């Protein structure tokens, strides 16, 4: 996944939206969710 | 919260501070003026 912060490898990108869990930067957050 | 489509505020007028959908970034007129007034350096883009 390519983001304004940089290259994020190992995380699946989704078009949903939730509360920030792990802030990455430039409006992108990562979280552990669902098989997880 | 979202402002109602009809701006019937008893004569009071807030267009210059409410968002302008025309702009790609939904900022108000005064917000655009403020953003242009600052000559920011080192924004922090991908580059
Ligand atoms: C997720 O983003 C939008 C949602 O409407 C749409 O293109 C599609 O459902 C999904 N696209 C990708 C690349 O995930």
């Amino acid at each position: 996944f390519q983001t304004r912060a940089g290259c994020l490898i190992g995380a699946e990108h989704v078009n949903n939206s939730y509360e920030c869990d792990i802030p990455i930067g430039a409006g992108i957050c990562a979280s552990y969710q669902t098989s997880q | 919260y979202k402002t109602p489509p009809i701006k019937d505020f008893g004569g009071f007028n807030f267009s210059q501070i409410l968002p302008d959908p025309s702009k790609p970034s939904k900022r108000s007129f005064i917000e655009d003026l403020l953003f242009n007034k600052v000559t920011l350096a080192d924004a922090g883009f991908i580059k």
